[PDB]
RNA sequence: UAUUAUAUUUAUUCAUAUAAUUAAUAGGAUAAUAUUUGUAGUUUUUGAUACCAUGAUAAGGAUUAUAAAUUGAAAGUGUUAAUAUCAUAAUCAAAAUUUAUUAUUUAUAUUAAAUAUGUAUGUGUAGAUAAAAUAAGAAAUUA
């Protein structure tokens, strides 16, 4: 990993809102589903978010369906029970992707970003080299040089 | 308006008006003038 | 838009009476014009 | 003068005029400076014919003409002052409030568009204009056509 | 009751003609009647009027190391003068004198028409520089002062028309009135071309030319000032004859006449 | 080159107008008048040509043109008789012939129904367009000293524009009568419209291998450091060199040796110095151009 | 040809042109005063 | 402008903080002018090259009277320090002279030895309230 | 004042250099021109002239390149309290370059 | 030169304030913040970094 | 390149590192170009006259 | 006068009586376009068609200066499209064989 | 020009500067033309002789044209005699070939 | 546009506070630059800490073997001589050859900051820890 | 490669032939061209932005050149750069003046000429018709100033001004 | 009610001016002859100024919609034309922060040409604020 700076953190939803210009850009998604299916795992997940944004995009300039006036609300009540659906199928993924990265880098020793877990071997966030000299969420002192999560030979 | 005025030959409001040529119409020359034939000056110049 | 056509009053295909003139009008063009042209044969 | 009898309203418009004075004066010094310049700052060996204890004699000689020069214009264009010879109104150059090829400044620019003075043709305020080379790169490539045309459709020689 | 600017002035032209000639009405500007212009200041006045308006190097700027008060007073705060032979202790005088500031005519091209590098424009034409009578340049004196009050001063009162004429002058003006002043036909029909200065030149080029070397010759034909004797002008014909060059033998003749008053017709 | 692709001279008129239909119709005007002064010209020069085609001498000089040469392509001194060169000339001439009915004949298709002045087929002289000259000013319409901001937000975009069309006249021959024409539409052109000339002639220039000759590479050869900056003002001089075309004659010389000493051939070196018969010491002689 | 477009030239000329008594071709010399009224047309008088 | 520092006050708009293209704003204000460099020191703010000649200032150019101040631009040589004389500068309120005189300055233009805008501020050149709003920047007690 | 005038571009104007130098070389004696400091034989008199920038050479400073007899130091920090003062007991052979004549 | 013993007034001007606070307008404390990772819950920290 | 014969001579770098690690120098003042410094900047685009960009010498 | 030229040569007309047809007037709050024709405009863009100007080859037009508007450069006269192609030409065009671009490679 | 700076004052500096803008003299020949017998029935420039012409004037030539363009002088005269010169300057060191 | 309100007078004896003022502002700055110059030429001529980020390769391998086999056999010398100066390191290393064109593109190396630590840093914090009395641009100590 | 560049005499050669760096001298000495002596070999860059194809802005032509120090201060910018004379600047300083009418004629001249007389600018007869109306109600709200002062302080020895009331 | 959606995203440490005289014309080689080479009559006026001394163009989204079509407005923001009756204040370099009205580069490699910024590391952290539905990608609470 290249980029190793303290950054930060965007909630989910936000995320998935950028839609075809981040998280379904075709090139990001294409190379996700490449660290799943070489890990030897179904990408359902990944599927899933690619039909529904797929699709979204496909009909991303046509006009809402024409809605007539109900005391039920059972219309407006459906509409956002498929919508809050979709915002969880790709909150499931968005989760997938951070996890697998995560022990995936952990597997080719790699080192995060600033103030970042890696299940086995950074539990609290991996820092080295920040512009802060202590660890910002511990409060505790860095050492000098920067610490190394893995043993040496390469 | 003003104390300085207007320069004929730059100005569109001047060039373009009814009291001149419009830039719509069609731009030929209006009549010839012929100063030098008809009366002319003998050289005598301010040096000797 | 409908958000401007206060502003807009000018700008679509307008039959004039009296044509707009540069002193009363600061960034108007004219009614003949086509700011984004499509492609035809 | 002491304001008796001024003849223009504004006093600051002959400021102008010892502009133009200031440009005849360079175009009377430029030749000159430069050269002495160049053979001043010169560090390689002038010619075949002129080296060694000679150049640097002569090197330091020509400074020496040239700092007893009085008068001899040496200062850089961009830092003269533009004032219009209008309303004697001044802008910096290069800058949104001085206009180049009528050399006025944006309030005068402003006054004699719309009171029809200036013939200039309104183009739509947001874009690069009518014209193909500024549509394509903007202002660095319209200058650069501009050196193309003046200078590199020749082959010199 | 009454504010002047100046308190004395004084005529342009002098008893003998005066005297008389103010029986006969003159007409004046009929909108502004007395004329007071600079060729009427008196000496003191003119030399203070054209120290200033010159704007840092111009003596009248107290920093100008021209300035004859010896104390200056910056914010109520009074600085005394450094005298310039205490200023030479750690500043040293590299000074040339007064043939530093007139490059040759040679080189009148290069400069746009110009021979002196004063701080003033200066013009070879009589009347831009004229105070009373006409304006001429001596390329021996000039100084910083400018005693003869010829150059065009920017500031000065009545400055402006002949800033603006300076402004109209033709293509060749300076170069024009520069050879026109000096280099003309004597009184008796003699041509001009017999001076001291320039003879040991023409007498170089035409032993150059007799010994055949027609390119050095023309390369010292460029550097006379003055016409040249009918002698040059034969030498330098009389070597383009061996070798036929017949472009060089008529352009060399050509530029001799009508040009230079037809020397070269011989 | 045949037909539209050749010619003598070619004449450039640029005119530029400040409006583009003014320019256009300029174009027009100009472009019929050349068509009418052009077909009398170029008539004129026909019958002229028409006649020299029908006979006429040959100039004494024009003879002793074709026959300067040292050796020919056969490898000596070829005489061409009167009648060779009168064969020349007429082949020119005919072909000069072809070239004038050309323009005549283009002169003479652009009727009223049916004129097109921009394809050069069609029309003589045509019309090419070029490119309009077109700046755009950006400014500020606010005078306000005290913000920025509200200085930017109001920016006007104004454009000078100035139009140009080209007329193109290719003849095949020059005529100064042609050319004083063309020089003189300037005076009638239309109402704040102006123009350029560019010309493009034909023109014999010499080639001296007196003046410039061609000799071996000097013994010492020229470093980089006789180009210094400078050195274009300090190390050389401006070609040609002088080289002398005159030489003072030795106590023991004698015409061979002298002529051995110049590198000539004896007659060369008597032929240049024809007025005298013998050489004394101390005597000045020409020397012949030719000599290495 | 350099020089002889200079004001002072063109204005000698029109003095001689004055001592001599023909001002009427000269283009700053001369003002034109009569005014040539339009053709009325059988068509309409309303027209204006 | 607000005030009138000089007579330009009254010919100049500010035009609020307004942008000019790189390196060139009207007026040459050198305010990092002296701004310390252990390593730079040679080449900051001073010549390009050490084989440049000293500037025009630094010489006595023409006939003289005399001098109030030298340029700024002159540059600190070793007479400046030895001979004794007086050394002035063109500085604001007047004038800055180089009285105490060290080897440390030579071989920099005087432009570096002169602090452009002091630590010290007069209380008396200020308006109430811009003292005001120099007490609310934390720079004059109050 | 008939002549053909170079115009534009330096190069073109090789005769005009040569009487400018020439002329140059007549009006001007050496006595004065003497007189002119080139930047470095002016600084050669700073008590550090001579060190490297950090761009290149850095490492290759040497200890001995500080002027050390020149200030006062605190052992404790080994920091520089203060300086000497260095005009009055300041002997050189070479006030001016050691070719300066005047 | 030869560094003197007192400075008159040099060190006489008032002294600048440190500054009590960081970011914008140097008036933010230093606290936990949104922005702060949880280390305690699952694999993943949350909200989770850029990766 | 043509280069002056004897004068000891260094070839393009083929590796990136040989580029990043010489002491090659960062654009930092304000940038010249002897032709284009007469028509002052981008902006100011000084013209004497209004030909056309695609005017040909003749 | 040099000013004898700004005289009036024709009577200009008097203004005799009221406003126009549906002129602008303007009540208690009303938005009015001196400029925009009331009648010409309010008749719909279905019948009267989306043109501000007749449909004529924009070479016969011409931006004015100071008018936003263009104008004809050849005061009130009008040429139909037909008269700028050839003599029954299809889609009217210098040839029939090819539009521009294909008019292009094909020479190409 | 005829317009504005036709008739006063300024029509002298103007023309001048128009004639100095435009002082540049193109000087055209093509290589097919100097490939001729020589008056010594040599042939003028052969292909030895082309070879030499083309590495000399480098960007000079074109299309197998030899193009220089005279600007030195601020009249057209001077460059057309500028400009013959060189041109006759580099045949004669092509001709070395 | 309001007309400028007239600046108020200067300050009486304020020539003499400016001028005391500056004169010895400049003569603390001799000592300064002598002192922070003493600090760039020690910290030159000082060791720093090694300029390579271990974490990637080809730094990461054991002390024992790769780079640093080169490094202990045949470049040791050299990069004692210029103290692990992160400059003169990089242009050491690129000039092995043994690695070639890798220095640049796969290797990393630390920080400009961090790297100018002086040898023994064993905290971060200690590049805050360094004197800020002295003008060297970080060069210091 | 940091190499010494070679040239090999054809005097050496086992077949003469022109070598192209005498060729390169040749050119030099034809047009007379400045050899940097200096210049590194390494250095060679086009500018990809204007002489590439595959930029929008490509001219064909090597607009600048891609050295990060060149400065207007040097020898060599010097060497090769436009002098201001005859270019717009000139034009400018010519044309762009206070009253434009001034660059054509001298307006004495000019009026003397047209009209019988010189004329005083439009702003001059403002204050003249005004000082002549008002000069007509009120009296001495006014001031006696001229260029000089001697005329007023010392008159001739008729001049016995009208009294006024 | 039909002629159809604000609750999304991204932002916020913002500073820069100085060394007084505005008043008119005047032509040169290749022209049938002008020393007009070197054209010489001080002195009666007073406003745009540092100063009261009318006019005129900015900025500022809130309901004429989709087709062959523009998301910038008139209500006026220093410099401009009839009120005068304290004063030379104007850049041609190298210069002195108090002013509402300003998007700066945040951690592998860091001062070479006009001289060109030494300072604020502190858990992306108060209060309060800014911008956008336009070749981009946002969809349901009118008068
Ligand atoms: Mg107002
Ligand atoms: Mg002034």
């Amino acid at each position: 990993n290249t980029f190793l700076t303290s950054s930060v953190a965007t909630p989910p939803i936000s995320v998935i809102r950028t839609g075809p210009k981040w998280w379904a850009d075709p090139e990001r998604m294409v190379r996700q589903k490449l660290m799943y299916f070489t890990l030897g795992v179904d990408q359902l997940p990944l599927r899933r978010t690619a039909v529904i944004q797929r699709d979204l995009q496909r009909f991303h300039m046509c006009k809402p369906p024409p809605r007539v006036g109900d005391s039920t609300g059972y219309k407006r009540s459906r509409a956002a029970q498929l919508n809050t659906w979709y915002r969880r199928i790709q909150y499931q993924e968005y989760h997938m992707q951070h996890l697998f990265t995560r022990h995936v880098w952990g597997l080719l020793r790699v080192y995060p970003g600033n103030t970042t877990k890696i299940q086995g071997k950074a539990d609290d966030g991996y820092v080295g080299y920040d512009s802060v000299p202590f660890h910002r969420y511990n409060r505790a002192p860095l050492p000098f040089p920067a610490r190394e999560l893995y043993e040496r030979r390469k | 308006v003003g104390y300085t005025p207007v320069n004929p030959d730059t100005s569109p409001m001047v060039a373009y008006s009814q009291y001149h040529w419009h830039y719509n119409l069609p731009q030929g020359m209006e009549r010839p003038h012929s100063v030098n034939r008809t009366f002319a000056a003998p050289f005598q110049s301010n040096h000797s | 838009g409908h958000v401007m056509t206060p502003h807009t009053t000018l700008h679509g295909r307008r039959i004039f009476w009296i044509p707009p003139t540069w002193n009363r009008a600061g960034r108007f063009l004219g009614p003949h014009v086509t700011l984004y042209p499509g492609m035809t044969p | 003068m002491r304001h008796i009898g001024q003849d223009v309203p504004k006093r600051h418009t002959h400021f102008v005029l010892e502009s133009r004075l200031m440009y005849e004066k360079s175009f009377r010094d430029c030749w000159l400076h430069s050269v002495c310049r160049a053979i001043s700052q010169l560090d390689e060996p002038l010619s075949k014919t002129v080296v060694g204890t000679h150049q640097k004699m002569l090197q330091r000689k020509v400074t020496c003409f040239q700092y007893n020069q009085y008068g001899l214009f040496k200062t850089p264009y961009y830092r003269l002052a533009n004032v219009d010879r209008y309303h004697a109104v001044q802008g910096v150059a290069g800058t949104r409030e001085w206009v180049p090829y009528v050399n006025v400044s944006y309030w005068t620019m402003n006054k004699m568009v719309r009171g029809g003075n200036l013939l200039v043709h309104r183009v739509h305020y947001t874009g690069w204009g009518t014209d193909s080379h500024l549509k394509k790169g903007g202002w660095e490539h319209r200058w650069n056509k501009v050196l193309q045309r003046n200078v590199l459709q020749y082959s010199r020689i | 009751s009454v504010s002047g600017v100046f308190s004395k002035g004084r005529g342009i032209g002098h008893e003998a003609t005066t005297s008389i000639l103010r029986y006969i009405p003159r007409a004046r500007v009929p909108w502004q009647p007395s004329r007071f212009g600079r060729e009427n200041l008196t000496a003191a006045d003119m030399a203070r009027l054209w120290s200033r308006g010159r704007y840092r190097d111009g003596p009248g700027n107290y920093n100008s190391g021209y300035c004859t008060e010896r104390t200056h007073v910056l914010e109520e705060n009074t600085v005394s003068i450094i005298p310039r032979r205490e200023l030479e202790k750690y500043m040293p005088d590299i000074t040339i004198g007064p043939k530093a500031l007139v490059t040759p005519v040679s080189l009148m091209n290069a400069r746009n028409g110009h021979r002196v590098t004063h701080d003033l424009l200066h013009s070879y034409d009589p009347h831009i520089g004229r105070l009373g009578k006409p304006a001429v340049v001596d390329h021996d004196n000039i100084t910083v002062e400018d005693p003869n009050r010829v150059g065009l001063n920017a500031a000065t009162l009545d400055c402006r028309g002949r800033i603006y004429r300076w402004l109209r002058r033709g293509p060749f003006f300076q170069v024009d009135n520069y050879f026109r002043r000096s280099v003309k036909l004597n009184r008796d029909g003699t041509l001009p071309t017999d001076f001291v200065h320039e003879a040991p030149l023409m007498r170089k080029i035409i032993r150059l030319a007799h010994r055949g070397h027609l390119k050095a010759a023309c390369e010292e034909y460029r550097r006379v000032t003055t016409v040249p004797p009918v002698e040059v002008y034969r030498a330098l014909t009389a070597c383009c004859v061996p070798g036929a060059k017949l472009a060089d033998a008529v352009s060399i003749f050509e530029d001799g006449d009508s040009k230079l008053f037809y020397v070269s017709r011989d | 080159e045949d037909g539209i692709r050749g010619s003598e001279v070619t004449y450039k008129i640029v005119l530029e107008g400040f409006w583009d239909h003014h320019v256009m119709k300029l174009a027009e005007d100009v472009c019929m008048f050349l068509k009418d002064v052009g077909r009398q010209i170029v008539e004129e020069k026909l019958v002229a040509v028409r006649r020299l085609l029908q006979g006429g001498a040959v100039d004494p000089e024009l003879l002793a043109a074709f026959n300067c040469a040292r050796a020919g392509p056969f490898g000596g001194l070829d005489e061409y008789d009167k009648e060779e060169v009168a064969n020349f000339l007429r082949s020119d001439l005919r072909r000069l012939e072809e070239q004038c009915l050309s323009v005549i004949n283009r002169c003479n298709v652009p009727v009223p129904g049916a004129t097109n002045i921009y394809d050069p087929h069609t029309s003589w002289p045509h019309v090419e367009k070029l490119e309009p000259w077109v700046r755009m000013a950006e400014f500020w319409t606010s005078s306000s000293d005290t913000s920025f901001t509200e200085l930017e937000m109001s920016t006007a975009h104004y454009e000078f524009r100035k139009f140009f069309r080209v007329i193109i006249c290719k003849l095949p021959f020059q005529s100064t009568e042609f050319e004083k024409r063309m020089y003189d539409i300037r005076h009638w052109l239309h109402r704040q419209t102006s123009c350029e000339f560019h010309t493009i002639y034909r023109r014999n220039v010499i080639h001296d291998s007196a003046v410039f000759p061609t000799e071996h590479d000097p013994a010492t050869p020229t470093t980089h450091e006789h180009h210094r900056m400078f050195s274009f003002a300090l190390d050389w001089q401006s070609a040609p060199v002088n080289r002398l075309s005159t030489d003072t004659v030795h106590e023991g010389e004698s015409w061979d040796a002298v002529a051995q000493r110049l590198g000539c051939s004896v007659g060369e070196l008597k032929d240049a110095n024809a007025e005298r018969e013998t050489i004394e010491a101390g005597v000045v002689i020409n020397v012949p151009v030719t000599a290495t | 040809f350099y020089e002889w477009g200079r004001a002072v030239k063109q204005f000698d000329f029109i003095e001689f042109r004055r001592r001599n008594g023909w001002l009427y071709d000269l283009h700053l010399m001369k003002c034109t005063t009569k005014q040539v009224g339009p053709l009325r047309d059988f068509n309409d008088p309303d027209a204006v | 402008l607000k005030i009138a520092k000089s007579a330009f006050g009254f010919y100049l708009a500010r035009r609020g903080q307004r942008k000019y293209p790189f390196l060139r704003r009207p007026h040459i204000k050198n305010t990092h002018s002296m701004n310390p460099s252990a390593p730079y020191f040679w080449s900051f703010m001073t010549a390009k090259s050490q084989m440049a000649f000293l500037p025009e200032e630094n010489y006595i150019t023409g006939d003289w009277t005399g001098k109030f101040f030298v340029s700024k631009r002159q540059v600190y040589t070793l007479q400046h320090a030895t001979s004794g004389a007086k050394v002035r500068v063109k500085s604001f309120p007047s004038i800055f002279e180089f009285n105490s005189p060290s080897r440390w300055n030579i071989g920099k233009e005087m432009n570096t030895l002169t602090k452009p805008r002091m630590d010290l501020i007069d209380e008396q050149m200020l308006t109430k309230k811009q003292r005001l709003d120099y007490v609310r920047a934390g720079l004059l007690p109050k | 004042r008939y002549k053909a005038s170079p115009h534009g571009y330096i190069r073109h104007f090789e005769n005009e250099v040569r009487d400018l130098l020439q002329y140059v070389d007549g009006v001007t004696p050496w006595k004065q021109a003497q007189k002119i400091r080139t930047y470095w034989e002016v600084r050669s008199h700073h008590p550090m002239p001579q060190f490297n920038r950090p761009e290149v050479a850095m490492h290759r400073n040497t200890v001995g390149l500080l002027p050390a007899h020149m200030w006062e130091t605190d052992k404790k920090t080994g920091k520089v309290k203060s300086v000497k003062d260095s005009v009055r007991d300041y002997q050189t052979k070479t006030p001016y370059p050691k070719w300066v004549q005047l | 030169t030869a560094t003197p013993e007192r400075f008159s007034v040099l060190g006489t001007t008032h002294p600048k304030p440190k500054r009590t606070g960081f970011g914008r307008n140097n008036k933010m404390r230093s606290k936990p913040s949104d922005n702060v990772a949880w280390y305690d819950k699952g694999p993943v920290e949350w909200l989770p970094r850029p990766v | 390149m043509q280069q002056i014969p004897g004068k000891v001579d260094q070839t393009p770098f083929e590796e990136d590192q040989t580029w990043l690690l010489h002491s090659i120098p960062v654009q930092q003042l304000e940038m010249h170009h002897h032709e284009k410094d007469l028509q002052d900047l981008p902006f100011i685009n000084h013209e004497q006259f209004p030909r056309s960009l695609e005017w040909n010498a003749p | 006068y040099y000013w004898s030229r700004y005289r009036m040569p024709t009577q200009m007309p008097k203004f005799d009586g009221p406003a126009p047809v549906a002129a602008p007037q303007s009540m208690n709050s009303t938005k009015t376009n001196e400029f925009i024709d009331p009648i010409d405009d309010k008749f719909p863009m279905s019948i009267r068609g989306p043109l501000v100007r007749p449909d004529v080859p924009e070479d016969q037009y011409v931006d004015s200066w100071y008018i936003c508007t263009s104008m004809t450069h050849h005061m009130g006269d009008y040429r139909p499209w037909s008269a700028s192609a050839p003599p029954n030409a299809f889609r009217f065009r210098p040839f029939n064989e090819f539009d521009a671009k294909g008019r292009e490679y094909v020479q190409y | 020009d005829n317009l504005q700076y036709k008739r006063y004052d300024w029509q002298g500096w103007y023309q001048r500067m128009l004639d100095v803008h435009n002082r540049n003299v193109s000087l055209r020949c093509r290589i097919c033309d100097l490939q001729r017998l020589d008056g010594n029935g040599v042939q003028f420039v052969d292909m030895q002789t082309e070879r030499r012409l083309r590495i000399l004037a480098q960007h000079r030539v074109g299309m197998g044209v030899l193009k220089l363009d005279a600007d030195k002088y601020e009249d057209q005269a001077d460059n057309v005699t500028f400009g013959t010169t060189k041109l006759s300057e580099l045949l004669a060191d092509a001709r070395k070939a | 546009w309001a007309k400028p309100k007239k600046r108020p007078k200067v300050g009486q004896g304020f020539h003499e506070k400016a001028q005391k003022w500056r004169e010895e502002y400049l003569l603390d700055r001799h000592r300064a630059l002598a002192d922070s110059l003493r600090a760039y030429v020690e910290f030159s001529t000082s060791k720093r800490v090694e300029p390579w980020d271990a974490r990637f390769k080809p730094f990461d391998r054991i002390e024992k073997d790769g780079v640093y086999v080169l490094m202990r056999y045949m470049m040791e010398e050299k990069l004692q001589l210029c103290n692990y100066h992160h400059r003169p390191v990089k242009r050491l290393f690129c000039n092995i050859g043994l690695m070639g064109p890798q220095i640049t593109t796969k290797a990393r190396w630390k920080p400009y900051r961090f790297a100018t630590n002086p040898a023994g840093t064993s905290k971060a914090e200690r590049m805050y820890q360094r004197d800020k009395t002295v003008y060297t641009h970080g060069h210091n100590d | 490669g940091v190499h010494r560049v070679g040239y090999t005499h054809p005097s050496t050669l086992p077949v003469p032939c022109a070598q192209r760096w005498d060729l390169r001298l040749a050119r030099a000495r034809i047009f007379q061209e400045y050899i940097e002596e200096k210049a590194p070999g390494a250095w060679q860059l086009e500018d990809e932005r204007s002489m590439s194809p595959e930029f929008k802005t490509f001219t064909g032509y090597p607009m600048r050149d891609m050295r990060p120090g060149y400065g207007q201060n040097l020898p060599d910018y010097i060497m090769k750069k436009r002098l201001p004379n005859n270019t717009h600047y000139e034009l400018f300083a010519r044309r762009d003046i206070p009253n434009e009418d001034n660059a054509m004629y001298g307006k004495y001249l000019y009026d003397m000429t047209v009209h019988g007389t010189s004329l005083p600018s439009t702003y001059r007869m403002h204050k003249d018709i005004n000082k002549a109306q008002r000069n007509d109600r009120k009296l001495s709200g006014n001031r006696f100033k001229v260029l000089c002062s001697s005329g007023a302080k010392n008159p001739p020895s008729g001049w016995e001004p009208i009294p006024d009331a």
